[PDB]
């Protein structure tokens, strides 16, 4: 019951899913052949959340994979746990977008999306009670940031009451791999605010910083960043698949973390994270988890959370632990940092406890906090956008496929209005 | 994995002009009924009479599927080999740090 | 399901095509006979049983080079009737190969192009090679580009033209046809890469330590650059780049698409292994002005956008740590309206070595394609050379008597003046 | 993570660099081929697998010495393209190597310096060696120091210059360029050490009992002094000293940084073991005026500060018990405004012996770097020699015709007069 379907688009989203599904399968004891080989009874009670049942007793994820080029899905199939995905759900084009948002949203993405919407509708109509959808995509690419966001609007138009999740990677100015990143980032943020019920920003720069400083491993690769993102993704829905002292589905988090409908851009972080050589030194206790959870360097975004004030915060503890300690520590982390918490909403931290810890760990915490410090990312994105747009650089590529500069002006104005009205509440006082 | 041996193995380089030296050193037709055995076109006379696309296609289709299956197992193994080396190297790094400290 | 077709016209084009086609056959394990003793599909096609046929066509009006090709070791590889050959050479006269003898040959080439294109299903685009300072090369390249631009339309075409050196020259009349061909391909080619011989001679002399190079050594380096550019289409990589993802990242405006390339490392086996060839030092060497593949000084102008490809065991974090260092340096400055200008690609396959060649085997390499404002100097000096002889109308009778009109020379001069004004207008800060 | 770069310019500089680089390779166990059959990092760099590359660069305009280096046993050690060589010698003319031929070579040297510096992460400073009484040595040393002082700024540079002897001389024009180079490095070098040949000849004759010494015997002693100075950076010690901890202890004022060195013990194996070589007797021998490494009498002036390094099994209490004895003696008097003037360093690694050399193996050694007021005599005698020929303007035409102005000789004379007045002003008691 109350299950969700998985939809991913683009190369970055496909690579994120290729590790997210591996993590989920390892958590539920599903072999790469789809056969259950788990140890505990609880591993099968709520498997309908992510997995479907077919004849022969094997399980198949309800994931939908889409891209405008076939290479990435032809590569993910040969990887481990690549056989679980149903071949029918693979939809792809023969041309690609070339990191051009217009091509992936107006000319090419519009004709292809009917086929993927057909299978999306097939998956949603069938399921017992829908909880919602979760979306993984990147804002630094053309086909992803175009087709995914148009699909968001199409899904929202047909299921207005369901919940919608988006895990979005925004292009940081530090590690830049594409010159046309500001254009399709700014165009995508315009559409994303209007339809997504929840959005979670993730930055490659913050992932590299975490890998270099906390884990202290010499050579980070995309596999480590994907593993961290996958652990963070799994931590959110853990209590929906396992029993606990205070169950809290996604809708309950939506109620408690979004004060106003347009303020739904969160930054997350996962604890504990320790190096291989120091994993024996540390002792896992609730104070040790909560001190690392609110650490500024532990956030999955380069945004500095002590440059603003938290509107609200959430924590999803895992493992068996006493609730009194959790509540007193949450109170203590809020009394010692009163300057960084907005004062006109008292008791702005939500907590939840799940009795099933991750495989290999005795305690774990997932942190989701809505803070005013996120304005800095939109500020720098808009700064680069307005630095590049004033000369109409690279504009002809977009304008040759039916798009105009008016949609750029409206997007810039709406993004600046969002930036302004997000900080409006930072200076608000009672 | 880019790799080279020891200094001794290369043994050509201490102010070599051999490379310069090497450059100096260089200073009623009947072809319709008779397609070549190598060519695709040639169907044996003895087999000229199997008349079923059905059976033949099914066997051919089965073979065409199988090659892809073995290929998939092999390419995935190569993927596994890069990753295994990286996992091993990180573990190795910890052991090594440990080794120097013990030394 | 991704394909590309390479066009070779003229003596220089055929001699660099030979150079790239030893390298591709060696890199995909195909013997010179064409027989192997799923990545080949980008450049080759399967015949059903046995040999592979290149997706390339060789053009020339003068039969000597084609006859040399059809008797060498590669006689069995190419299809016998795609090596189109003429009888009479254009003899460095541009008007000949555009109005007199090229028209009767161009139809066969277009028929061959159609016959090759109907086989491909995922055609990415075309590649073309032609030495600009010759009659048949420039004229037939212009005519083929003009026919293809209307037969196919939006398909992408890439041109690896070899402009004459600043002072070193083999002919005496090459500025005329160079200017005319630049006129022709200015409005007809999506990408043009600079390849003059003097810079590559200096590269060979300084790094490879060869004091008597021949054309083969130059063509091998060009072949390596081509292989590095197209590796991402036929090998698995952590950060892929497609051909169609260029005009969205390197071409700010439709007129400006001339850029100059560089490659690193270039080193011989006698002293290659004594140094570690880290990613930082190779990416520093690639940006050195003395390692430009065209004899232009980047210190004399701004950068617009840099697209640079890696291959081997490089890790993205090391790439970011080196892009930061380059942004730090005060001798390299980017244009004002471009905050980030780097597009990064990472591939896993190390560069392959050709036996008996110059380059050694290494695990890391970098190839950069950079668009800069300093390129206007070659246009200015070619224009100055053209004006000196056009003042007295020298050598014009060799062109007027081959069907070309008198006024055709002036409008090419006007288009070059327009291009030079445009390059100055773009490079000024706001 | 601590590094230092040594610069060798001129024939004397290269011939002493060879002397120090046999010693370092022998001391760190590296074979002449560069292959070992974590202390090396100060002078060397790891290439990833196998050989080590020195952090040194050799400069000369006259190719004979470099060609001798590139064919000896150490041909495989140095990187082939850091042995920068010219074509035409300066021929003892200072104006040549500062204005005519050195300018075209200095750019390559600066590029090499940058390429070596980007590799180091903890760069302590630079070392430079140059015989002062020569054209290319003095001129290029001056130009390199002047370029480095502005390219890097506050990084420390140490100069081991070899001034001419009081009466013994090889050239006839060396006072001119000696005075000019002293002018140049007076305001540009942080430390300058005196090294004239006559004193070391007397040391060899008296102690080593060699009646026919050559330059190699002198250079080996200089190499031993360098090794003793830099031992504290690469070996464990009870009382460490860094290079940056000098201008705070030996340099009372920015102008005064010329000091003279001494070493002890110096003894041959034929009679070394007959005596116990206690710390007291070696520290007494080090302060003997006849064992100064520069031909100056310390009895003619006050001491300002003494920095003296030990290595071996010496115990600090024995060092203190010997510093007290020296303070007791009436023939050694310190300046009034300096109550304590000794800086002591203790290291555990005994000095290493070079096979076939002069010095024997001992367990204790002492190297002193002492700043004294008596150094003004060498300046006075060089000034007197300069004035004799500058009165009649002899040999000036060889300098005016190489681009140098007429007045450039006078201001060096004025700066020497200022230095001599400053040395007199400092040495008077309050
Ligand atoms: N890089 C490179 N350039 C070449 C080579 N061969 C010729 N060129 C250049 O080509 C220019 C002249 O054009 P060519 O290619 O030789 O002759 P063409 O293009 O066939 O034109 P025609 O003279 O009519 O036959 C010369 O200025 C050369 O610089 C080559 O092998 N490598
Ligand atoms: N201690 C020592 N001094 C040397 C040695 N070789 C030369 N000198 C001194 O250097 C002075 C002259 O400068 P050189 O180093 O010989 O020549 P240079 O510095 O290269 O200048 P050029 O004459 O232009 O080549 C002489 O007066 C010598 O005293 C040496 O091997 N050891
Ligand atoms: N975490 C992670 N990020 C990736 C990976 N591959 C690419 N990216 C990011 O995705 C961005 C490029 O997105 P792109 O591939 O063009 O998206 P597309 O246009 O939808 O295919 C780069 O800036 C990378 O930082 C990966 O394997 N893992
Ligand atoms: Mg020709
Ligand atoms: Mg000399």
């Amino acid at each position: 019951m109350r299950e969700i379907v998985h939809i991913q688009g683009g190369q970055c989203g496909n690579q994120i899913g290729a590790k997210f599904w591996e993590v989920i399968s390892d958590e539920h004891g599903i072999d790469p052949t789809g056969t259950y080989h788990g140890d505990s009874d609880l591993q099968l009670e709520r498997i309908n959340v992510y997995y479907n049942e077919a004849t022969g007793g094997r399980y198949v994820p309800r994931a939908i994979l889409m891209d405008l080029e076939p290479g990435t899905m032809d590569s993910v199939r040969a990887g481990p746990f690549g056989q679980l995905f149903r071949p029918d759900n693979f939809v792809f084009g023969q041309t690609g977008a070339g990191n051009n948002w217009a091509k992936g949203h107006y000319t090419e993405g519009a004709e292809l999306i009917d086929s993927v919407l057909d299978v999306v509708r097939k998956e949603a109509e069938g399921c017992d009670c829908l909880q919602g959808f979760q979306i993984t995509h990147s804002l630094g690419g053309g086909t992803g940031s175009g087709m995914g966001t148009l699909l968001i609007s199409k899904v929202r138009e047909e299921y207005p009451d369901r919940i919608m999740e988006t895990f979005s990677v925004v292009p940081s100015p530090k590690v830049s791999d594409t010159v046309v990143e500001p254009y399709n980032a700014t165009l995508s943020v315009h559409q994303l605010v209007e339809n997504a019920d929840e959005c979670m920003v993730i930055d490659n720069e913050a992932l590299y910083d975490i890998c270099f400083r906390t884990l202290k491993l010499t050579t980070p690769t995309y596999g480590d960043l994907n593993h961290l993102v996958s652990a963070a993704m799994s931590g959110v829905t853990c209590c929906l698949r396992f029993p606990g002292q205070l169950n809290s589905d996604l809708r309950k988090l939506a109620v408690n973390l979004i004060p106003f409908p347009r303020l739904h851009f969160f930054m997350i972080g996962f604890a504990p994270l320790t190096s291989r050589g120091s994993q024996q030194y540390r002792a896992l206790t609730v104070p040790e988890l909560t001190q690392q959870m609110f650490d500024a360097k532990n956030m999955m975004c380069a945004a500095d959370p002590r440059h603003g004030r938290y509107l609200t915060a959430s924590a999803l503890f895992r493992g068996r632990m006493s609730t009194k300690e959790v509540d007193e520590q949450m109170l203590n982390v809020q009394n010692k940092n009163s300057s960084y918490f907005v004062e006109w909403i008292p008791n702005n931290i939500k907590s939840s406890i799940c009795d099933i810890p991750p495989k290999g760990l005795k305690m774990a915490v997932t942190f989701v906090g809505n803070s005013t410090a996120i304005q800095e990312m939109f500020k720098r994105v808009a700064e680069q956008f307005t630095a590049m747009f004033r000369r109409k650089a690279f504009l002809h590529w977009y304008t040759g496929e039916g798009m105009d500069e008016m949609e750029f002006t409206e997007a810039e104005s709406n993004m600046n209005d969002l930036v302004s009205e997000y900080q409006q509440y930072q200076d608000a006082t009672a | 994995s880019v790799q080279p041996r020891t200094r001794l193995e290369r043994e050509a380089m201490k102010d070599k002009e051999s490379i310069e030296k090497t450059r100096i050193n260089q200073r009623v037709k009947q072809l319709l009924h008779n397609p070549d055995p190598k060519s695709t076109l040639f169907i044996p006379e003895n087999q000229r009479f199997d008349k079923d696309f059905s059976v033949f296609d099914k066997q051919q289709r089965d073979q065409r599927f199988a090659t892809k299956e073995v290929a998939l197992e092999k390419h995935r193994i190569e993927a596994l080999e890069r990753e295994s080396k990286r996992w091993e190297q990180m573990e190795n790094q910890v052991n090594k740090e440990q080794v120097k400290r013990q030394f | 399901m991704r394909e590309v077709i390479s066009i070779h016209v003229g003596q220089g084009g055929i001699q660099v095509g030979n150079a790239c086609w030893e390298l591709f056959c060696l890199e995909h394990g195909i013997q010179p006979d064409g027989q192997m003793p799923d990545a080949f599909n980008t450049f080759f096609s399967e015949t059903g049983a046995g040999k592979h046929v290149p997706r390339a066509v060789f053009l020339d009006l003068e039969p000597t080079v084609i006859d040399e090709v059809r008797t060498g070791t590669y006689r069995q590889l190419f299809h016998p009737e795609q090596l189109i050959s003429g009888k009479e050479d254009a003899a460095n006269n541009f008007a000949r190969g555009h109005y007199t003898i090229g028209k009767e040959i161009v139809d066969l080439c277009l028929d061959r192009i159609r016959k090759l294109a109907d086989n491909c299903t995922g055609l990415q685009g075309f590649l073309v090679f032609n030495s600009v300072g010759g009659g048949t090369g420039s004229g037939l390249g212009s005519l083929l580009l003009e026919r293809l631009s209307v037969d196919y339309g939006k398909k992408s075409k890439l041109g690896f033209t070899i402009y004459p050196s600043p002072q070193v020259s083999t002919a005496v009349v090459e500025p005329y046809n160079s200017i005319l061909s630049t006129h022709s391909l200015l409005e007809h080619t999506d990408v043009a890469v600079m390849l003059d011989n003097e810079a590559i001679y200096d590269i060979c002399r300084r790094n490879l330590d060869i004091e008597r190079p021949t054309y083969t050594n130059l063509n091998r380096l060009i072949a390596q650059v081509i292989s590095s550019l197209t590796a991402s289409l036929r090998f698995d990589g952590a950060l892929n780049v497609d051909i169609t993802e260029f005009q969205t990242n390197l071409v700010p405006y439709p007129r400006i698409h001339f850029m100059l390339s560089s490659y690193a490392p270039i080193i011989s086996a006698e002293k290659a292994y004594h140094e570690q060839l880290s990613v930082a030092e190779i990416t520093n060497s690639a940006f050195e002005p003395a390692n430009m593949m065209a004899k232009c000084d980047p210190r004399h102008g701004k950068y617009m956008a840099c697209s640079m490809m890696y291959r081997g065991d490089v890790v993205p974090k090391d790439v970011n740590a080196s892009i930061a260092t380059i942004k730090t340096k005060r001798t390299i400055q980017f244009v004002d309206w471009c905050p980030t200008g780097f597009k990064v690609g990472i591939n896993y396959q190390p560069p392959t070595v050709v036996p008996g060649g110059d380059l050694a085997k290494v695990m890391r390499a970098v190839c950069m394609i950079s668009n800069s404002t300093a390129i206007a100097e070659v246009f200015s000096r070619l224009d100055h050379k053209f004006d000196l002889m056009y003042a007295k109308r020298a050598f014009v009778h060799w062109y007027v008597g081959e069907g070309m009109e008198e006024g055709e020379f002036s409008e090419a001069r006007e288009d070059l003046a327009a291009l030079e004004k445009d390059y100055e207008e773009v490079g000024i800060e706001t």
